[PDB]
RNA sequence: GUCUACGGCCAUACCACCCUGAACGCGCCCGAUCUCGUCUGAUCUCGGAAGCUAAGCAGGGUCGGGCCUGGUUAGUACUUGGAUGGGAGACCGCCUGGGAAUACCGGGUGCUGUAGGCUU
RNA sequence: GUCUCCGUAGUGUAGCGGUUAUCACGUUCGCCUAACACGCGAAAGGUCCUCGGUUCGAAACCGGGCGGAAACACCA
RNA sequence: ACAGUGCCAGGUGGGGAGUUUGACUGGGGCGGUACACCUGUCAAACGGUAACGCAGGUGUCCUAAGGCGAGCUCAGGGAGGACAGAAACCUCCCGUGGAGCAGAAGGGCAAAAGCUCGCUUGAUCUUGAUUUUCAGUACGAAUACAGACCGUGAAAGCGGGGCCUCACGAUCCUUCUGACCUUUUGGGUUUUAAGCAGGAGGUGUCAGAAAAGUUACCACAGGGAUAACUGGCUUGUGGCGGCCAAGCGUUCAUAGCGACGUCGCUUUUUGAUCCUUCGAUGUCGGCUCUUCCUAUCAUUGUGAAGCAGAAUUCACCAAGCG
RNA sequence: UUAAUUAAAACAAAGCAUCGCGAAGGCCCGCGGCGGGUGUUGACGCGAUGUGAUUUCUGCCCAGUGCUCUGAAUGUCAAAGUGAAGAAAUUCAAUGAAGCGCGGGUAAACGGCGGGAGUAACUAUGACUCUCUUAAGGUAGCCAAAUGCCUCGUCAUCUAA
RNA sequence: AGUAGCUGGUUCCCUCCAAAGUUUCCCUCAGGAUAGCUGGCGCUCUCCGCAGUUUUAUCCGGUAAAGCGAAUGAUUAGAGGUCUUGGGGCCGAAACGAUCUCAACCUAUUCUCAAACUUUAAAUGGGUAAGAAGCCCGGCUCGCUGGUGUGGAGCCGGGCGUGGAAUGCGAGUGCCUAGUGGGCCACUUUUGGUAAGCAGAACUGGCGCUGCGGGAUGAACCGAACGCCGGGUUAAGGCGCC
């Protein structure tokens, strides 16, 4: 059987990119996490406090608690036949906003906008998404060239 | 002393190099991949010929040297000592092991290293050989006779390669005119537009 | 004897009868866990809402 | 492992930090009339030969250094008891590191 | 056009060598009474203002190395799903979708926030 | 094959992590004897089996080799 | 006044009694520990994933190798300098870490996490939450906080052990520590004892019995979950046979042989496995008797020889008869 | 002698050699006693072992494990008794039976009884020597013996083999 | 009527639903406890929610491949420099004087490689979001934070329905609960082994529990799943005769 230890598998996980080890940017530090706020959980293994565990990484979630170094991440947890949300405290260095919601947020900005401002004009616009639907009717010019004629190459042991 | 061939000819493990992890490989059978005229500039030999493997398995180091010989001495024959120059293209590096019976039987069934062999793949070229354009006859004789001491099927090819160049015998002669191939004893180095100015002026004066 | 070690075949089988289901999402969680002196203010802050009662 | 023979640490009674005198726990000599061992004789007596386990298969080389402290404050005197890691060698006051030296 | 202090991203910013640097800066620079620290006022610390852009530093240059970014490699290698496809096998082809990486060729060579200067 | 152990002057052998690498025999030089032996006074001579490693320092401690020697190998 | 006997106490006591004499396991035993753990790989780019799979490690070590601060920069190399030489110490230059960080490995780290100094004991006291294994139990280990006391620093801060991933232990019992503590039974005082809380004494078969053999004099319940025949799959080993052709054969590869290589066949060898049979398939050899195969020793009819004859060798059709 | 698969080389045996015991004893039985067998006995006896007629001989080892003998000289050592502290429970000390430790004896008690190298004027051996070594280092005998793996040992005899 | 974690047996019909041979702990390995899988009883609602699916956004990853004139490790061949070190030579008085020559070394190239290498880097895949529990306004509480009436959270009132991708579908919830805890087979991937109708894994699907048409025959293959019937048409397979 396999090693039931914290770190097992993690080689390249945890380790940093090429040629991006060293001091982490504090930017990653200036970061503003506040309750109900997506962070997107990928352990940095700079920093070896308040690390995620593997199972967390690569995991987005929904932030609880903040405290002065680290904040509580609700993030779900598949395990057999179940599904748990599951409490993690994780080091803002192993966190990062998520960027899933926010063209949600821009859509929702944007629905409202024309809503309120197509409403004034007396007019229906689109609001709902829609998949991507089959091309319509067109003409393609020829621009008086006959089309190229192609044809199969011949075999060659170009060994 | 081993086992058949046919015991080790298909590639079912992954390589399994002679490293830090295995260690007691004994020394391959084939310690020599070039041979001839090695010293041969990259103008003597136009022609090249290569033995391409047609199928995916492995080649002993034993197979290895048979052949090597067999090339050989069918190109001292027919072309002289000096006429050509032969390079074995595959190495032996994989590893294949023994579980050697006399018993616990399949208990503890991990095998002792047992030789070494090559791994090739379909349109890999197993061994080359380059010599004079008149000697073109001599070369398929060579690689023909030759694929009798491997298993599976082979192919032989004539490459419109200059030698053991990368470069196309149709314009390799041109290259060389305009100084955008310099040899370099066997092969030619390239020589790109970029770079100082002053390697462009050495070459040029 | 010996006999098989360990499998999971069949386990994503049984695990969808009764289909792997989301966890329950309730629009009030629990303030478990939260930070001991944030909750204490937040318990003071609750306390006394009653005292800008009139000014509301 | 080497063990100041003095620590300022914390003291329950005195609820500061105060200088404390260690030293090595030892076990105490076994009572008579404990409980445990008054119910042992009794149930050890008469025939029936041993009635309780004897544990033979030991296995541990070392054990945990207990450290016992006391306040040095001549009004408090409090004690208390602090488990270090297991060690194969213990002990109190030794020679203290140095750096640089030649070693002879 | 540009610098100083503090920065963000952290090579398009690095490395090598060459050229040029008005003004203000930043420096090199001159000393050791005090503060401070050394085997050594070299460094660190302190007090200054005779000199100089020599160097740092800034801008530019190099059929420059690197780096960033495209092309090719190539619809190739690999691959999801399919067949009572082929082949003794090893493997391979096709159907339905996804789709790389070298060598080789080209282009680029820091952007920018806060505050404060210089440049008629 | 599994397991355990051993390689040190020419021979047989000690070495209680810091030695001028112990003892005996052997070899060499000189006395003694007409000479030999015995004996007396001196000298020399260790690839610590080999490669790697920990250590401030390995002959030793730990691993990989090279030879050697034991103990097992049963129920059919 | 002892023998002796009654009753206690210490020794001896397989003469006798009871009982035990682990597990995994390509049968069991012997051997190993894959039994509690940790690193890389397997492992098929979330996680998880087996084998007596592979390469290794653990039961320790540290008053600093814990904590803070400051100051520095390492391995290696180049070029110089009395003794000084490959190697001593001094100087300048290059140096992305090629060093070091107790240890296995992997990750991480350069005005630091390394090295050197200075001060120190956040390795202290305390309640909850969380993560890992997971049953979402325990321990172990770990993460964020919170409340006290502190250390260090000019300070921001950092620190409640070791840069991260391992380095460990229930109930019962014993021992220690804590309180102007509770009980100690009709009340009171006092010794004692028992409670409550936190450590330690250990269970390595590591969720934790207290444990030696032999049986061929053997027994019961079972097992084809499992070994000793046959049979089956496989064919490494054994047997037999091709292909290439360096050589041998004075000459000459192939009359006859044939290296280095390579492709097969057979199940008259041994293995490997454990599919059938353990409410029983009588286990070696010989004797006797029939039958079948051909990979042909002889005989019939043939082809080739390095076939003069004789003798012999190679090959064909061939198992009728020996 | 294994009634009913083993008749034997197994058991017994005379012979031989040990050992205990002088009776309030040895050996043994018995739940029990002024109990019982040997014993209607007394060392030419009774009890407990090994070997196995005769013949010849029975070597070395007391370190191991046993057995045995001597003991206040004398480490450990129970209860009881003695002394001191305390309110007592209790604690502590002093003393010290056997047995273990200590020292002898004993193998017809269980049992045990080596390794390396050099060396004689052809070769071979190696009487001889050196060395490490144990409690002795297997002596007189005997042997491919019912005991020897290698092994169907080597030589000779017995056969055509 | 000893105990038996072991062998054997366990008696009527129809209807409905329908497993497991896996997780962890156990002197646990022929057995239990445990979660999972099952059944039954319901209840709370309904005529927004959910999903073994795609789409659109957004992250995660280090396998396939590729690379080695990129780090680590292994590895073939020549070429140009070379005194910075050696072996041979070689003319001497002789030296770092001359002379080559072969080596090490350095610089560009070159052949071939990696499960325990890697700058790159797929496909398939894992997480999240796609609104009313939302958005936007005004106010109030705080013992928390604080230059600031700052920040954060909490609470009160108010206004906004084009219910904000496709598709499909009624959902939620609670008790009690048996059997199971020997599995085995196939495509693909995959460890050990020469291989095995061998041993061990991942995914899905099967047999076990399951008949039926085809594969002559056959647990698993191909087709297709089953109330008792008539007609029609098919699948996979077939159409000399059987
Ligand atoms: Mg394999
Ligand atoms: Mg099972
Ligand atoms: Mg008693
Ligand atoms: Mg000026
Ligand atoms: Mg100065
Ligand atoms: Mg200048
Ligand atoms: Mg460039
Ligand atoms: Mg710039
Ligand atoms: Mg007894
Ligand atoms: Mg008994
Ligand atoms: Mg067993
Ligand atoms: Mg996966
Ligand atoms: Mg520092
Ligand atoms: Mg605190
Ligand atoms: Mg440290
Ligand atoms: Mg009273
Ligand atoms: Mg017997
Ligand atoms: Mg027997
Ligand atoms: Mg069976
Ligand atoms: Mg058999
Ligand atoms: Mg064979
Ligand atoms: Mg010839
Ligand atoms: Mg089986
Ligand atoms: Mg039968
Ligand atoms: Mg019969
Ligand atoms: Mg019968
Ligand atoms: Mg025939
Ligand atoms: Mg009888
Ligand atoms: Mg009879
Ligand atoms: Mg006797
Ligand atoms: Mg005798
Ligand atoms: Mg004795
Ligand atoms: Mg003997
Ligand atoms: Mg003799
Ligand atoms: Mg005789
Ligand atoms: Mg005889
Ligand atoms: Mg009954
Ligand atoms: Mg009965
Ligand atoms: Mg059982
Ligand atoms: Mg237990
Ligand atoms: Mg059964
Ligand atoms: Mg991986
Ligand atoms: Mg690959
Ligand atoms: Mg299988
Ligand atoms: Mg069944
Ligand atoms: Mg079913
Ligand atoms: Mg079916
Ligand atoms: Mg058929
Ligand atoms: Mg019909
Ligand atoms: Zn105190």
């Amino acid at each position: 059987t396999n090693t039931k230890g914290k770190r097992r598998g993690t080689r390249y996980m945890f380790s940093r990119p090429f040629r991006k080890h060293g001091v982490v940017p504090l930017a990653t530090y200036m970061r503003i996490y506040k309750k109900g706020d997506i962070v997107d959980i990928k352990g940095m293994g700079t920093v070896q406090k308040g690390m995620p565990h593997k199972c967390y990484h690569g995991k987005t979630g929904r932030v609880y608690n903040v405290t002065q170094h680290a904040v509580g991440i609700v993030v779900n947890k598949q395990v057999k036949g179940k599904i748990l949300a599951k409490r993690i405290n994780v080091r803002i260095e192993h966190i990062k906003h998520s960027k899933s919601r926010d063209s949600f947020l821009k859509r929702v900005k944007e629905n409202d906008q024309k809503k309120k401002e197509a409403k004034e004009k007396g007019t229906w616009v689109q609001l709902k998404r829609q998949p991507a639907p089959p091309r319509e009717a067109h003409f393609v010019r020829t621009n008086g060239k006959e089309p190229e004629l192609l044809e199969p190459i011949p075999y060659e042991f170009m060994a | 002393g081993r086992r058949p061939a046919r015991c080790y000819r298909y590639c079912k493990n992954k390589p399994y190099p002679k490293s830090r992890f295995c260690r007691g490989v004994p020394d391959a059978k084939i310690r020599i991949f070039d041979l001839g005229r090695k010293k041969a500039k990259v103008d003597e030999f136009p022609l090249c010929g290569h033995m391409v493997s047609d199928e995916y398995e492995q080649l002993s180091s034993e197979a290895l040297e048979a052949a090597r010989i067999c090339a050989n001495k069918y190109m001292v024959k027919s072309c002289g000592k000096d006429g050509f120059h032969i390079r074995v293209r595959l190495h032996p590096f994989h590893v294949i092991r023994i579980n050697k019976m006399l018993q616990t039987g399949m208990r503890g069934a991990f095998g002792k290293p047992q030789g070494t062999v090559a791994r090739v793949h379909i349109g890999q070229v197993i061994m080359s050989i380059r010599t004079k354009l008149q000697n073109k006859e001599h070369v398929v004789e060579a690689l023909r006779r030759a694929k009798f001491k491997f298993p599976g099927r082979q192919k032989i090819h004539i490459s419109k390669k200059w030698g053991f160049t990368k470069f196309n015998a149709d314009e390799f002669e041109d290259m060389v005119a305009e100084k955008r191939l310099i040899p370099d004893g066997c092969g030619v180095k390239y020589i790109p537009n970029r770079g100082p100015l002053d390697k462009w002026r050495a070459l040029h004066s | 004897a010996k006999s098989k070690n360990h499998t999971t075949h069949n386990q994503s089988r049984k695990w969808h009868r009764n289909g792997i289901k989301k966890p329950r999402s309730q629009r009030y969680e629990s303030l478990k866990g939260v930070d001991p002196k944030f909750l204490r203010n937040m318990r003071f802050a609750k306390k006394h809402n009653k005292k800008g009662l009139k000014k509301m | 492992v080497n063990v100041p023979k003095t620590r300022r640490t914390f003291c329950k009674k005195c609820g500061k930090h105060q200088p404390h005198k260690v030293t090595q726990y030892k076990k105490g000599k076994d009572s008579l009339y404990a409980q445990g061992k008054r119910r042992y004789d009794r149930k050890q007596s008469g025939y029936g030969g041993q009635t309780k386990p004897i544990f033979r298969k030991k296995a541990k080389t070392t054990k945990k250094i207990v450290l016992r402290l006391e306040c040095v404050e001549p009004n408090c005197r409090s004690k208390r008891m602090l488990a270090i890691k297991r060690c194969k060698h213990f002990e109190l006051g030794g020679d203290k590191k140095r750096k640089g030296q030649v070693i002879q």
